[PDB]
């Protein structure tokens, strides 16, 4: 017996990625996470937890 | 880096004034650079395509204190403030031996 | 701001590197003290009896 | 709009030479508190941080170079350069109000006229920056006679690397650097290094090792050799990178140019002209700090070295033989 996910994980591009995806020709995994670090907490050191 | 042209389907805006006069002459003799013709069977928005960053993965160096190694059971640790001042240390033993 | 606060992260991670390359100096030299005073088994064993 | 003027209140009063240390005696021993950069051992803690050492980084040495402003014909200075080339100020006579003549080492290869096999790389590149060699020979008519009596090494004053060059159609402005590290104009907070073509540079210290001591210093030397090819006088400019000190490299340069000494002086068993005896000269182009890696590049191809942290300190021309 083992336990794990039953369905695949989801990754669809929302409106914040889609502006970059059409115009700049690039997209990025979890754009909302990059916004939490560069513009919101710029001096937060990269920890583990 | 020279800024180039690209055919990516921008959300274009419309201007009140027109543009179309004397353009057909200006393709033959260059009035302006960075132009690319499009005929009506292929004048559309292209299918959008891209590449992607999937993550920035970085090592974190967990420091290991000497005092919390189990090596330090083989030693006796004393914090000594001014050690550049000392010249020499010295320990004296006295051993009596009965018969 | 994100150039400034992205510059204060570099210099700390260069200087946390400074202290934690010196804590390895303890574990090096203490182990280097032991090996200068560690004769092997075959020399020391018959001196043990 | 005065907020823009308030910026110049910050930057000009922030960027000044440090004033003289002068404290009146009636204040007392306050002057010892005004000495901070001589303090060079800062205290450390268990977890030091920038806020513990923002005072430590604040004292920095005083470094400001002295620039050179040259107004050049747009024909002599080729309009595109890699922005870090070495320069020379050739000088014959003040004929104009202010017109100056500048020589890149690719350009001085064209006035030389040596064979292609001596520098097999730059001959293609320096042949497309200029004409066949008469576009620059029109300005100095004495290039036959300046080589015979040997006055050409007395007319070059080494200048240093480029910093900035604003180019127009007829007149090209050149901003050069002396005394050290030139500040980069276009990229802020950057420093222009000295770039040499890989063909012209000749390294000197190279061993298997089959030990040499380290140091803080390694000195780039310029060289310039009078020779004869096709029974016509011509020059040859080479560079050197060595930290051996001046007493060794003069003996080392003689071993590099052994064949050039021998093939010339076969001629003077027949004709002995005292004007012909002068052979070469060596200048000092300034120091390079130790263990900086010269990084190869590629331009158009043309491989070009680069030296970070270059500082310039020009010297005399001394005649070696």
């Amino acid at each position: 017996a083992m336990s794990g996910p039953a369905a695949y994980a989801s990754y669809v591009v929302r409106g914040a990625n889609l502006v970059t995806a059409v115009s700049y020709g690039r997209a990025m995994r979890n754009f909302e996470q990059f916004m939490a670090r560069i513009v919101d907490h710029p001096n937060a050191l990269p920890s583990v937890e | 880096m020279e800024a180039t042209l690209e055919q990516r389907p921008f959300p274009y805006l419309a201007t009140e004034a027109n543009l179309l006069t004397q353009i057909k002459e200006s393709a033959a003799d260059g009035l302006f650079k960075s132009f690319q013709l499009l005929l009506g069977k292929d004048a559309r928005e292209g299918s959008v395509r891209f590449e992607a960053l999937l993550g920035v993965y970085t090592n974190v160096v967990e420091f290991v204190k000497f005092l919390e190694t189990a090596l330090a059971a083989a030693c006796v640790n004393t914090e000594f403030k001014d050690l550049r001042r000392m010249i020499d240390g010295k320990i004296q033993f006295k051993i009596s031996m009965p018969t | 701001f994100t150039e400034y606060a992205g510059a204060i992260k570099t210099i700390t991670s260069a200087l946390q590197f400074g202290m934690d390359a010196l804590e390895r100096g303890l574990v090096d030299t203490v182990l280097a003290v032991k090996l200068r005073h560690a004769p092997p088994v075959f020399i020391l064993k018959t001196l043990g009896d | 709009q005065a907020e823009n003027a308030a910026r110049l209140g910050r930057q000009v009063l922030g960027l000044l030479p440090p004033p003289t240390h002068r404290v009146s005696l009636t204040r007392g021993p306050e002057f010892a508190r005004g000495v901070r950069d001589l303090l060079s051992k800062y205290a450390a803690s268990t977890r030091p941080t920038v806020g513990s050492l923002h005072e430590a980084l604040r004292q920095a040495p005083f470094r400001q170079p002295t620039y050179g402003d040259f107004l050049v014909y747009s024909q002599t200075f080729s309009p595109q350069e890699p922005l870090g080339t070495f320069l020379f100020s050739f000088k014959q006579e003040d004929n104009g109000s202010s017109m100056d003549m500048l020589l890149t080492p690719t350009s001085l290869f064209m006035l030389s006229g040596m064979e292609a096999a001596k520098a097999p790389q730059t001959h293609k590149v320096a042949g497309v920056w200029y004409g066949s060699g008469s576009g620059l020979a029109d300005f100095i008519p004495n290039l036959s006679e300046l080589m015979d009596t040997g006055e050409f090494h007395t007319l070059l004053t080494p200048v240093g690397p480029m910093v900035q060059s604003v180019h127009s159609t007829f007149v090209t402005k050149v901003t050069s650097a002396m005394k050290g590290v030139g500040l980069a104009r276009d990229e802020p907070r950057a420093h222009v290094g000295l770039t040499l073509p890989c063909d012209m540079l000749v390294d000197l210290d190279e061993s298997c090792p089959m030990r040499e001591p380290a140091g803080l210093n390694v000195t780039i030397y310029a060289s310039l050799v009078y020779l004869r090819v096709n029974q016509r006088p011509s020059m040859a400019l080479t560079f050197f990178q060595s930290g051996k000190g001046f007493a060794e490299v003069v003996a080392m340069i003689k071993d590099h140019f052994t064949d050039v000494i021998r093939t010339k002086y076969i001629q003077l068993r027949h004709e002995l002209y005292i004007n012909r005896l002068v052979f070469g000269a060596v200048c000092t182009l300034g120091t390079v700090p130790f263990d900086s890696h010269p990084v190869h590049q590629s331009l158009n191809s043309l491989p070009v070295l680069v030296f970070a942290n270059f500082e310039a300190a020009c010297g005399p021309w001394t005649v070696f033989l």
